RNA sequence: AGCAUGCUACGUCAUUCUCCACGCGAAGCAUG
RNA sequence: UGUCAUGCUUCGCGUGGAGAAUGACGUAGCAUGCU
RNA sequence: AUUAAAGGUUACCUUCC
């Protein structure tokens, strides 16, 4: 009986773009679990399959982080009945427990086919 | 008198020690080993035994000591 | 046997095997079976009692049993169909056991049945659980194993010590006839995991789905997404097993010739030294789903926390490479045209390649500095001298400075008699009494040297349990956290003795004294900012002692170069002076017995623990057999204070430099050079205190096994039962590091196990309750570490325990302790063993010293040390003090009565009158200074 | 500075008081002469401290100045004893073979502990038993580190000559033990 | 005491204790006191440079003695080791040492360790043939208070002499210094 | 009576000895 | 040949405090001189 | 760990969370 961890990931929004000239307009979905520090990002939804970077408004004066992303996977998502055939980037060093987490809680919500 | 053959062990070896044992790597062995056995000793004929083993090492060089003016 | 037959021939199935009739509704329930569990309400890795699980033997033609057994189970229908729709994705892999699904009537149900084929008796975690959990007397499931695999035969264990790896040596060989059947298993859990990511699965592997033969079958924790993104989470499955990839050296078919072991070694060239790519190849064959990254050289690591870790793969890939290919590096220079051979670099065995900074090629003229840095390293002496090929020992000879070898001898021992007559004639050395001599000076004969250099073939290479280490290491700086450190200039630095030996080769020339006052201040500056980014290795010598004891073993000593003491001291000294000033620590490394201090320390140590119990331990072969990865954590942590003074690279460096010229060297035994494989030096500046880091470690983990090998259910305390389930995480789910848990750990500890340590000493007070449930450490827990973390048995007869408190510790560095009144009240006072003052007083290492009146200030202090005794209820005991002060007065007398005769002197002033008193000693124990 | 003033200064109170004895008479002029003296003696002690002091002062500094002319006298000594030995042995290397080894490097680093094994010219082996030395270096002629090595001398551990007819089974026992037998590389 | 000013200032002392007859010497009394401060104070300058004479000088005596005995210990060092070795030896009074140090005495020392075993060699050397008749009967030898059995004796010249040989008829017919090999009983 | 000088007594600064608290050398003993 | 740290005892030289003695400057009481 | 663990009548309930 050695199960994976059952912490709960939040919703947020977010915009990520192809270079580091990110366009800050919202188009992605962060993961993220907020239990530890400040928050932290596991993993990023998307549209696109052109997305490389991802900047995150920093919670300081005048503070914009951009955090790599991993190469795309593909999902697809019936929240409707339609195409929802998404692109999940991992932030890039991310350990196998944190993907594991992200992988079930994400299977579960959404079935994913 | 487990006492007084451990002190005389030390000094018997050391006047071997003096009178140049150690330029015998076997002689000094065993000199060595006989020493070391009547201080672990905790039974008196043992340590008696090898005393007189010890001493023969001493009584066996003819010159090195004049044993007729030490007894007395 | 109407159903049994019938759900015996369904178990059989087609495979045609034939199944002896060892199965019901119940089987074989339980020997002991160790699991690895981790829930929302229990985690560890325990040993239980599973009840049910029909397991039928399969008998080979013939009629004979073998290992390989069926194991049926039942099922409720939702884990049914979810079992068989994962399996179905997973069927096709070589390292998935075979499973047969199928549905029988028990009283008028239909209920499933799950069938794994041709499993062994036991499974991977109870080969780490009986290695890890060692108990002399409870060694079943290790027999067992042992013997089912023709590691050996069954009347081997009849023997003494089978056990003892320093009794009996032969041990290591039977272990290591495990290593093939490991290194399969580490080879098909990679291919399990490749199934795992090529069919889209995410799973917790652990070590009690495995079987012996490498096959897995426990997929009910597993879940499924979408095919090529898979995510085996491998990080309790590694771990806990990284302590037995060693102890059966499993890396050793990769010495032979397409990885055969029945094909011949590899022929290494000689000439190699940088072997980056091999340990990349290793890294990604055998661990290649290890997700935190690997340097093969700990140059380029990230932080103290992250060259342990690579440190830890570095020393389990360095025992596939030759031995030749580890040590200095050497080069070729000129200087005046002249060419020279230096060294510029070093291949650590545990840190990879290092290269120094600083070459200068076609250099003009040396200077002082430059002259001492030359003639320092090994590297002209061993060049210009003769090959050697010792063998009287194991240890791998490097060359022989010398035409002729050279045997050193000790020597019996003066013998003072006339305090031996005046003893026999106070009555002392009877029959029958308590009091007798036990320390003696013993001789020793030439080959006395080479015969106590030979016991660093306790030395073996340990890879240890890295996430656990990095937990503990946490837990250890908060013992050091009230202390300050940091570099000092060479106008700070204190050295007590300056007429003290200098090493090799600088004691041809002269003592401590001539190299510090020939330097400036901003020389050794220099020489200090050099060491900071180059590597200089050094020569330590090996030297006999001439002291009293009680054990025919000689003892020896290594006295360390000049530069690794100068510049090591401007590292260390401003920490050291700080561990020895604080009253009231852990470490009591500078604490006094006198003036009321053994009270002091007593009372510190009870504290405020509750249902107390006093216990204490000892290490066997402490120096011998310390591993590497312990010695390199010990300098680690010690180098925390310096976040200010030193970047990364010379914090690097340093720890270089201590690696090279203490750890892993040459030394100078005979007139030759040998290779040093590893452990402690007795010359370090850092000796006492390393150790005393040692054993805080030790006791760490020795309380981190304690608190997660128990059952967790049956915890009453609601506190101590979710300090459990977090500390599984914080050790094996969590990556970074939790501060604010460390802290909650390190108090627990403090209220239930307070330690006092000095170097390799400890006298431990614990609450003898949660003892007994296994919430804290106890003398078996001790025994576990030290044989899977320590390469050594731990016997309990060095070990002791007391379940009174008002008669103290029965032993701390060689003192016992007595609760006494003193002035209206009661105090703890040290005395020693009086064998020790008698010895002392008899027997002499000089014949000057055998004339008492000469020697009178000889006497105070061994009656300072023997006063404690006199209140002691054996009467025996009691008076050698006063024999002490009778033949100090008698001494005075004949001193005063020859001065008289040979010289018309009679001393004027005296106050000689207050040595042979008692009032002068009492004071030496009463708390006023 | 301090001699003569205080001398003078003395020698004008003894006359004052000598007018005392002379007379008597005027006693007021006797105690202008106590005063005088008394002033006088202490101008003299004023004077004579400063002096001791200085001379003590200079005596340490000079001292000091001996000292440190002492400590640089050896310096050079040992200066000179470490090229002494870094050249000598230097001139015991061989810088043919030596010159093969480091030039079929890649960089020219090599590992220390080969140098031994393939330029050294002699080979040391310390043997404690007969077992031993019927394995390893039986005959006149042996192998190892892959060349071959023809026996020079024979000593026990008196540095005593053994021949290599003295060394059998029978005769083992009356050998001490451990033998060191030195041997030459052949070409 | 006993100094040129001691008495001066005892003298002033006594002259204060007529301070106490006649009303304080008709109130002389603080010249009197001034005096015998000023004599005080020069005694007490005096005392001080003597005592410091005396603490050197016994510092001296003290060194000069130290190295003395060191000297005289370090020197005889082997002539009393063996002195030291034979009264303990003769305090032990042992049977089997005192057996062996007579016959040594007299001249029958051994040629190697006497071998602590059931079946060992033991060589020893008979210088005469009343040594030889004291402890050699038949085919026993009685040494170091134990039995050996006689397995070869050979003469000062190598040969093989009989036991039927050494008689006192033919004492002067062999070269006496004689090797007796025996194996222990 | 007030002011100044001389003699005799009491409180503030430099030297001579006597006891306590801190640094540098030499010897010795114990512990890990 | 004779290593690294910690503690304690004894002796010898240097720095800082307290007690006694000797040197001049100021203040209080009494007496004498000029006025 | 078997239907994570223990208990009552593997269904339900209780107990740890
Ligand atoms: N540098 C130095 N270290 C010493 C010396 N003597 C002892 N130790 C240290 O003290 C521990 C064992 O202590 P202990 O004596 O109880 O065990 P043992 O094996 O002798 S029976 C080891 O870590 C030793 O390195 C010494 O002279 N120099
Ligand atoms: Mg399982
Ligand atoms: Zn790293
Ligand atoms: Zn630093």
């Amino acid at each position: 009986n050695n199960e994976l961890s059952p912490v709960a990931l939040r919703q947020m929004s977010c915009a990520a773009g192809t270079t580091q000239t990110a366009c800050t307009d919202d188009n992605a979905l962060a993961y993220y679990n907020t239990t530890k520090g400040g928050r932290f990002v596991l993993a990023l939804l998307s549209d696109l399959q052109d997305l490389k970077w991802a900047r995150f408004p920093k919670s300081d004066g005048t503070g914009t982080i951009y955090t790599e992303l991993e190469p795309p996977c593909r999902f697809v998502t019936d929240t409707p009945k339609g195409p929802k055939v998404k692109y999940l980037y991992f932030i890039k060093g991310l350990n196998n427990l944190n993907r594991g987490m992200v992988l079930g809680s994400l299977a579960a919500t959404v079935r994913l086919q | 008198k487990m006492s007084d053959v451990k002190c005389t062990s030390v000094v018997l070896l050391s006047v071997l020690q003096q009178l140049r044992v150690e330029s015998s790597s076997k002689l000094w062995a065993q000199c060595v080993q006989l020493h070391n056995d009547i201080l672990l000793a905790k039974d008196t004929t043992e340590a008696f035994e090898k005393m007189v083993s010890l001493l023969s090492v001493l009584l066996s060089m003819q010159g090195a000591v004049d044993i007729n003016k030490l007894c007395e | 046997s109407a159903d049994a037959q019938s759900f015996l021939n369904r178990v059989c199935g087609v495979s045609a095997a034939r199944l002896t009739p060892c199965g019901t509704g119940t089987s074989t329930d339980v020997v002991y079976r160790a699991f690895d569990i981790y829930n929302d309400k229990v985690a560890g890795f325990a040993k239980f009692l599973k009840t049910n699980c029909c397991r039928f033997q399969e008998k080979d033609e013939d009629d004979n049993l073998i290992d390989s057994y069926f194991v049926v189970k039942r099922h409720t229908f939702s884990n049914y169909q979810h079992e068989e729709t994962i399996y179905n994705l997973l069927k096709d892999c070589p390292a998935v056991a075979k499973h047969d699904f199928f549905k029988f009537r028990i009283d008028g149900d239909m209920v499933p049945h799950i069938s794994r084929q041709r499993l062994t008796k036991y499974t991977m975690a109870d080969l780490v659980y009986a290695l890890r959990h060692f108990d002399e007397g409870n060694c079943d499931t290790l027999k067992e194993i042992l013997v089912t695999y023709n590691c050996c035969d069954d009347d081997y264990f009849n023997k003494k010590d089978w056990y003892d790896f320093v009794e009996n040596p032969d041990i290591l060989r039977v272990y290591a006839n495990l290593g093939e059947r490991v290194r399969q298993a580490l080879l098909k859990t990679v291919q399990f995991c490749d199934a795992m990511r090529n069919a889209g699965i995410v799973g917790v592997l652990t070590l009690d789905n495995q079987d012996l033969n490498g096959n897995w079958y426990d997929f009910g924790d597993f879940i499924q997404t979408t095919p090529g993104s898979g995510v085996p989470v491998v990080d309790s499955y590694y771990s806990l097993l990284m302590p037995i990839l060693t102890l059966t050296r499993a890396l050793t078919a990769e010495s032979h010739v397409d990885t055969d072991l029945t094909k011949p070694y590899i022929k290494w060239d000689l000439l190699k030294y940088d072997f980056t790519e091999e340990r990349l190849k290793l890294f990604d064959r055998y661990f290649k789903y290890w997700d935190q990254t690997y340097h093969p050289n700990c140059v380029n690591c990230l932080d103290d926390r992250c060259i342990l870790h690579c440190a830890n793969f570095n020393v389990l890939f360095s025992t596939v490479f030759p031995p030749t290919s580890f040590g200095p590096l050497v080069r070729k220079i000129f200087v005046d045209g002249v060419p020279f051979v230096v060294s510029t670099g070093y291949h650590f065995r545990e840190l990879g390649v290092v290269h120094n900074q600083d070459v200068n090629l076609h250099s003009s003229r040396l200077s002082f500095k430059e002259l001492l840095v030359y003639a320092a390293d090994p590297a002209m002496h061993a060049a210009s001298g003769n090959l050697l090929l010792d063998k009287r020992t194991t240890c791998f000879s490097v060359a022989a400075l010398t035409n002729n070898v050279a045997f050193q001898t000790v020597k019996p021992g003066n013998f003072n008699k006339d305090f031996y007559d005046f003893a026999v004639s106070k009555g002392f050395f009877k029959e029958g009494s308590s009091v007798e001599l036990k320390h003696f000076f013993f001789a020793q004969d030439g080959n006395a040297a080479i015969s106590d250099y030979d016991y660093y073939r306790y030395n073996l290479p340990t890879m240890c349990d890295i996430r656990q280490l990095l937990f503990v290491v946490e837990v250890v700086d908060k013992y050091f956290d009230c202390y300050d450190g940091g570099c000092i200039n060479a106008n700070q630095v204190i050295v007590n003795n300056l007429d003290k030996s200098a090493g090799f080769p600088f004691n041809k020339w002269g003592k401590a004294r001539l190299y510090y006052d020939s330097m400036s201040y901003e020389d050794q500056d220099a020489l200090f900012a050099y060491t900071k980014r180059n590597v200089i290795p050094t020569i330590t010598q090996m030297n006999l002692k001439y002291a009293i004891s009680a054990k025919n073993r000689a003892r020896t000593v290594a006295g360390v170069s000049i530069c690794s003491t100068m510049t090591n001291r401007q590292f260390h000294q401003k920490l050291l002076k700080s561990i020895a000033a604080t009253r009231g620590a852990t470490v009591v490394i500078g604490t006094s017995k006198f003036y009321g201090g053994w009270h002091n320390m007593l009372k510190t140590v009870y504290s405020d623990v509750e249902n107390p119990h006093l216990m204490g331990w000892d290490y066997p072969k402490c120096d011998r057999a310390m591993p590497n990865m312990l010695r390199i954590m010990a300098s680690l942590v010690l180098a925390r204070k310096h976040t200010t003074c030193c970047s990364l690279s010379h914090r690097f460096y340093r720890l270089a430099n201590e690696c090279a010229q203490v750890l892993s060297e040459m030394v100078m035994c005979g007139g030759s050079l040998y290779v040093k494989p590893g452990g402690t030096s007795s010359g370090d500046a850092t000796t006492a205190y390393a150790n005393s880091v040692f054993n805080i470690c030790q006791a760490v983990t020795a309380n981190v096994n304690a608190l997660l090998s128990t059952d967790g259910n049956k915890i009453a305390d609601k506190y101590v039962r979710n300090l459990q389930h977090r500390l599984y995480e914080c050790l094996y789910r969590n990556r970074d590091v939790d501060t604010d848990f460390v802290n909650e750990f390190y108090a627990y500890l403090r209220k239930h196990f307070s330690m006092m340590i000095l170097s390799d000493d400890a006298v431990v007070c614990f609450n003898s309750t949660y003892a007994s449930q296994g919430l804290v450490a106890s003398i078996k827990n001790f025994k576990s570490v030290l044989y899977y973390q320590n390469n050594v048995f731990m016997s309990e007869a060095k070990c002791w325990t007391e379940t009174d408190l008002t008669k103290g510790p029965h032993e701390f560095c060689s003192q016992h302790t007595m609760l006494v009144k003193q002035g209206d009240d009661y105090v703890y006072l040290p005395y020693p063993d009086p064998s020790r003052i008698l010895g002392a007083g008899c027997f002499v290492d000089d014949i000057v010293k055998t004339d008492g009146t000469l020697m009178i200030e000889r006497f105070v202090s061994l009656a300072i040390d023997a006063y404690p005794l006199t209140k002691h209820p054996n009467q025996e005991y009691a008076d050698v003090f006063h024999l002490y002060l009778q033949y100090i007065r008698k001494l005075h007398d004949e001193l005063t009565g020859h001065m008289l005769d040979m010289y018309s002197v009679m001393l004027t002033n005296d106050n000689t009158s207050r040595y042979w008193e008692p009032e002068f000693y009492e004071a030496m124990y009463t708390p006023h200074t | 500075f301090s001699s003569l003033p205080s001398y003078a200064a003395f020698a004008t109170a003894q006359e004052a008081y000598e007018q005392a004895v002379a007379n008597g008479d005027s006693e007021v002029v006797l105690k202008k002469l106590k005063k005088s003296l008394n002033v006088a003696k202490s101008e003299f002690d004023r004077d004579a401290a400063m002096q001791r002091k200085l001379e003590k002062m200079a005596d340490q500094a000079m001292t000091q100045m001996y000292k440190q002319a002492r400590s640089e006298d050896k310096r050079a000594k040992v200066t000179s004893a470490m090229q002494t030995m870094l050249f000598t042995m230097l001139r015991k290397l061989d810088n043919d073979a030596l010159n093969n080894i480091i030039n079929n490097a890649r960089d020219g680093c090599v590992p220390l502990n080969i140098i031994p094994l393939t330029t050294a010219a002699k080979l040391m082996v310390v043997i404690p038993d007969y077992n031993t030395y019927k394995n390893t270096c039986d005959g006149t002629t042996f192998t190892y580190a892959s060349a071959l090595w023809e026996i020079q001398q024979v000593v026990d551990a008196d540095s005593k000559i053994v021949q290599l007819s003295e060394i059998s089974m029978d005769n083992s026992p009356n050998l001490a033990w451990p033998l060191i037998v030195t041997a030459l590389r052949a070409n």
